[PDB]
RNA sequence: GUCGACGUACUUCAUAGGAUCA
RNA sequence: CGGUCUCCAAUAGCGUAUAUUGUUGCAGUUAAAAAGCUCGUAGUUGAACUUUGGGCCCGGUUAACGGGGCCUUUCCUUCUGGCUAACCUUGAGCUCUUGGCGAACCAGGACUUUUACUUUGAAAAAAUUAGAGUGUUCAAAGCAGGCGUAUUGCUCGAAUAUAUUAGCAUGGAAUAAUAGAAUAGGACGU
RNA sequence: UAUCUGGUUGAUCCUGCCAGUAGUCAUAUGCUUGUCUCAAAGAUUAAGCCAUGCAUGUCUAAGUAUAAGCAAUUUAUACAGUGAAACUGCGAAUGGCUCAUUAAAUCAGUUAUCGUUUAUUUGAUAGUUUACAUGGUAUAACUGUGGUAAUUCUAGAGCUAAUACAUGCUUAAAAUCUCGACCCUUUGGAAGAGAUGUAUUUAUUAGAUAAAAAAUCAAUGUCUUCGGACUCUUUGAUGAUUCAUAAUAACUUUUCGAAUCGCAUGGCCUUGUGCUGGCGAUGGUUCAUUCAAAUUUCUGCCCUAUCAACUUUCGAUGGUAGGAUAGUGGCCUACCAUGGUUUCAACGGGUAACGGGGAAUAAGGGUUCGAUUCCGGAGAGGGAGCCUGAGAAACGGCUACCACAUCCAAGGAAGGCAGCAGGCGCGCAAAUUACCCAAUCCUAAUUCAGGGAGGUAGUGACAAUAAAUAACGAUACAG
């Protein structure tokens, strides 16, 4: 038989689901992000603790270790180019102090609303669903979609959608017809 | 089983091949040859996934039922022929020729080579004995066997052998301060200098290599084949001639060259 | 019918094993070639690989060789004396290796009368001249070719090779098996 | 394993003779239902 | 036979103590 | 009598039932568990001691740290072979050169207490695990791909680590065993 | 367990206790089930039973076509294109499936074959034995005559081929060794007649050496300056061999050493269908190599001591010789000894025991799971035994027995889904009796044919990824 393909999960349960503090915390993150469900929170949650505990066992080397080095330099620079860490703090002790919100903010759906292509965070999210929102010449449909830093000035309306100079969509030209006959 | 296998399941297959683990159930078995089944190149992953020539196994055999590939000067037509280390492959249509052999990271490597250097190879001998009617031969790493030997020619030696007749043109012996390339184990494809052969009786002989950055690595005796004197080989070098690099230093180039 | 494996024996321990498998073909054996003296009956064998094996079921005469003189002879076998594994295969008349038979002494006697010229042209002398020195043999081997049958040993396999070959016994060997006789 | 219940006996009675055979080569050393077992007890 | 012993599986009883107040 | 409602949890997922010992490191007076007592085989365990210290040289890291050489009563022995340093000397200008002597080093044969322990190197298939690179539209993944382009084309990868015990090679010589000279049947020899 | 909730009284605090609240994974089951990527399909310890269909065939210029086959034709009065059937060769021993047995067995790492077989590939390798080319010691397909209810049943008669079967020649010189007519008695010589490659069997010999010099006995060879003199004198590999190799004497129901095929028509001439000659295919001995096989060294397995002695009569431990095997070996036989394992746990028993790579959990030590994508082992309903072949103790090969079970005119004949689909095992349930060789690779005489191997699609939310079910405003009503 043909060989297997892997598969992973890209969230867990957390430890304690109950506690009120993290209903609380998890109810702001959704509102203000306009999360669909937990598990967005979650799978953001799981990516971080990951990140996190790799820094940690780094960490835990002797300083101009090899290993040490080249793991730490090259985790250092994805956080650095997905826009998490900024560029004055390249150090493993600031990837420790990393936070959800950090995440968050670089979907493409807050980064859509941030620019000013939307009016709110679910509209945002309704123009990135609805085929709206081209990240340079590629249209781009997910909201867990993660801008980096050169892909942040390229956000504009798709060359198809009907804001960003193609026809109106069918509502339009469909009223346009009703009013002309 | 009751009798010789005739498939090959490609997580099975060589490493070295650098296969799709998705691409099919099943990787092309070599055909029994010169070279060992694990020490081989089939020219069907040669002429599709190096070459990219051909982009299915029907094209490859398109190709070599056209009789447009020589392996040592001979015309094959086998898909899975096994050609493997210091063979040389010659495509008369392109005008191009090939050597077989590994690169640092320990696959064989796509080296091109002048029609000069394509009329000999080399062959470590692998023995030497007297055959019927007390006529010597050596027998080499590829199974040739050649009669009429110089009686200097001792095991471990490295001949120089002409394609077009098979004879051995010239010899170099085994000794310290001879340039070696390692064809087995973790230190594949390395480059560099005896130091010294440790010896001993009833078990594996060990060689100490030097390579050019004065960094040693200790190998078996098998996995050592000696390619000429320091700085002189009697082939042309892959890129990198043989120098391992650390992961830094890859790193660091790379982003230099990028 | 017969097989070689050692599985079916008890261990060394004296532990009963268990069937690991089915009998194979590549570990079994065949029926003993009982060979008798008599007219040469031989059939072939097909054996492991494309190779034959001769089966001596009869045969009556061997290439034995006087190893003192350096030579060897076609002769008819009389008889088998004695054997050194089981004397049931001397009372059967049954020809094996290692077993002690009795051979027609004409052909040596006939060769060592025109080597030598002696008894047990000018260039038939000077030769017999030129060999005298080593007229003298042993006078064991003389009193036998009196007799008319020498004592041999059989150094051939009949049942495998499908030949009866052997060598006169002399010196020590033959004082031993005089004295075994 | 060995001497496991199986489920058709029957159909494979020379399977059982080797099994038997082993006992008797193995057990050597010590030779050298409830219904039914309780109605002999009472009996006697 | 509402039989004895054992093995196994369960049920149940033993929880309030110090300080203030009325 | 007639007559033909609100909130909470998860969310393209959610519910129900069954199932799910202490080496590090347990306890033994009074609430599990010290055998009535002694002897004793296997097993486990078993006092201390034998080269310590001192004086110099060399080259490394960041005045400390480690690594090598000598000397100090301390060099394995022997034979053979290969090369030959240095040392004596002639001659020509520290360098060549004549002729002796040939240490060191290397190769081989004899000669040889045995292990435990630990360091380093090979070996321990691929897949899997960790992990580098890569905008599969994101991702799970895959080992792809990337750059120019009127024309013919160029080019980077497919890294790296892990893997117990046993076997092999190797540096240590602390700790724990093992053998030796006592009726000398001992060591050495020009 | 932790956190949180609640109860412990006439009430409120502070302790303590009690009850409920944690977890993924596994099994079974319920409700719901829109989109994209992706992927799996075991289980009554029942390795229990199977209707039906398919799953292994294969031809190039290059083995054999007067098919009374097709089409082309005078490129072909031996054939010549294509080609059914059949002979010949190869494959069918790979692949796919299941985990029954198996507790130093398998398997993992590591060794050995100086202990053996090896189709095939690759490299070498054969002047030594009517030929302008031998037979039926011969048949298939085919023609024709028939039996049977029936099967991949076949009987008699007539034909005819080969890379089938069986036979059998042709090719240089030299050297050496034997047997020696004759001349001659020498220090003797010698016409001639034979023998020699390989393979098998046996016996014998060589396969040297740590380094230097002499005297004689016997045989006896080159030489000069007739006196004595006589040099460079041949030997590979291993840690190690009776090794490689060579030599002598024979032996063999005894082999091999091309009676084969395709394409092309070059060079010499004394002009003959004379001599010579190219590129390939297929066979063939031996050696080496490759694919493998067999055996093998060391260490490592869960529960059990209320299993302490086991093995040895019928091989258990070892020796000698033989037999057998491809080969070592108590593997077996004959004769011998009395040995071998064990409290450092033998032997016996249990295993819902195929082993490993791996999976889960855990802070670390540990504990558990592993039929299941790769590797290795074993089996094809249960025991047993074989033909063929390089390779099988084969089962989509054969024979017997045990249990089942199909057809039958009752005389006989045919069986093995733990292969892909699909059924039964209950009266209660679960993927399609689907398409294709286009990719991966495998088989063949072979680019072309075949491949339920494999891929493609279909089908219960297996396990996983992403992610729609509305967004922006105005008006209205109410606290
Ligand atoms: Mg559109
Ligand atoms: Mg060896
Ligand atoms: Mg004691
Ligand atoms: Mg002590
Ligand atoms: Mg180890
Ligand atoms: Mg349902
Ligand atoms: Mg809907
Ligand atoms: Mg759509
Ligand atoms: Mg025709
Ligand atoms: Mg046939
Ligand atoms: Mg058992
Ligand atoms: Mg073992
Ligand atoms: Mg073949
Ligand atoms: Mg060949
Ligand atoms: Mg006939
Ligand atoms: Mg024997
Ligand atoms: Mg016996
Ligand atoms: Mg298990
Ligand atoms: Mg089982
Ligand atoms: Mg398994
Ligand atoms: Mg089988
Ligand atoms: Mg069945
Ligand atoms: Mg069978
Ligand atoms: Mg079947
Ligand atoms: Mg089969
Ligand atoms: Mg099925
Ligand atoms: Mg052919």
């Amino acid at each position: 038989p043909r060989a297997p393909r892997t598969y992973s999960k890209t969230y867990s349960t957390p430890k304690r689901p109950y506690e009120s503090s993290r209903l609380d915390a998890e109810l702001k993150l959704a509102g203000e992000f306009g999360l669909k469900n937990k598990k967005e929170i979650y799978r953001i949650s799981f990516q971080l603790s990951k990140i996190r505990r790799a820094a940690r066992d780094l960490l835990t080397r002797d300083e101009k270790d090899p290993k040490r080095l080249f793991e730490g330099n090259a985790l250092i620079r994805r956080l650095v180019r997905v826009g998490v860490l900024s560029e004055d703090k390249k150090k493993l002790d600031y990837v420790l102090a990393l936070k959800v919100e950090d995440f968050l903010e670089r979907r493409l759906q807050t980064q859509v609303y941030k620019l000013g292509l939307a009016k709110s965070v679910h509209h945002a999210r309704v123009l990135i669903t609805q085929r709206h929102i081209a990240v340079g010449k590629q249209i781009v449909n997910i909201p867990s979609f993660m801008v980096r830093l050169d892909s942040e000035k390229h956000i504009d309306f798709a060359p198809t959608s009907p804001f960003g100079g193609a026809r109106p969509g069918r509502v339009a030209r469909r009223n346009a017809a009703r009013k002309a006959e | 089983a009751r009798g010789p296998k005739k498939h090959l399941k490609r997580l099975a297959a060589p490493h070295h091949w650098l296969l799709d683990k998705l691409s099919g159930c099943y990787a092309p078995r070599p055909s029994a040859g010169p070279h060992k089944l694990r020490e081989s190149l089939p020219l069907i992953v040669f002429l599709r996934n190096r070459l990219k020539y051909a982009l299915n196994g029907r094209e490859v055999k398109a190709i070599l039922m056209q009789r447009h590939v020589k392996v040592d000067g001979k015309v094959r037509t086998d898909t899975t022929y096994p050609a493997g280390f210091m063979d040389v492959i010659t495509l008369d249509a392109t005008n191009e020729n090939f050597r077989l052999v590994y690169d640092v990271k320990g696959r064989f490597a796509v080296h091109r080579i002048t029609d000069e250097e394509a009329s000999y190879k080399l062959g470590k001998v692998k023995k030497v004995q007297l055959g019927k009617k007390g006529v010597p031969y050596v027998v080499t790493h590829d199974g040739r066997t050649i009669r009429y030997p110089d009686p200097n020619i001792k095991v471990n030696d490295t001949v120089k052998i002409d394609l077009a007749s098979g004879k051995i043109t010239d010899f170099i012996k085994f000794d310290a301060g001879k340039l070696v390339y390692v064809t087995g184990g973790r230190n594949l494809g390395r480059i560099g200098t005896i130091v010294h052969k440790e010896r001993h009786d009833g078990g594996f002989d060990l060689v100490h290599i030097k390579d050019s950055l004065d960094n040693t690595f200790v190998t078996r005796l098998n996995n050592v084949f000696v390619i000429g004197e320091q700085g002189k080989p009697y082939i042309s070098l892959p890129k990198g001639k043989g120098i391992k690099l650390s992961i830094a230093e890859e790193r660091d180039r790379r982003r230099a060259q990028q | 019918g017969i097989s070689r494996d050692s599985r079916h024996k008890r261990s060394a321990t004296g532990a009963k094993r268990a069937q690991f498998r089915k009998k194979r073909k590549f570990e079994l054996g065949r029926q003993p070639a009982n060979t008798k003296i008599g007219a040469k009956r031989i059939h072939s064998v097909r054996t492991r690989g494309g190779n034959k094996k001769y089966r001596a079921l009869r045969i009556e005469t061997g290439n034995f060789s006087w190893a003192s003189e350096g030579i060897s002879k076609k002769t008819r076998i009389a008889g088998v004396v004695y054997h050194p594994s089981n004397n049931e295969l001397v009372r059967t008349n049954t020809l094996t290796k290692a077993a002690i038979v009795q051979i027609d002494a004409t052909p040596f006697r006939q060769w060592f009368e025109a080597h030598y010229g002696q008894t047990l042209s000018k260039n038939a002398e000077r030769k017999w001249a030129a060999r005298a020195a080593s007229a003298k043999i042993e006078s064991s081997v003389e009193s036998q070719f009196s007799a008319g049958r020498l004592y041999a040993c059989i150094s051939s396999r009949p049942g495998q090779s499908g030949r009866c070959d052997g060598y006169i016994l002399e010196g020590e060997e033959l004082a031993f098996y005089l004295r075994r006789l | 394993g060995t001497y496991r219940k199986r489920f058709n006996e029957k159909a494979r009675s020379g399977h059982m003779a080797k099994l038997k055979e082993l006992k008797r080569i193995r057990n050597k050393q010590f030779t050298r239902s409830k219904v039914s077992r309780l109605k002999k007890k009472r009996l006697d």
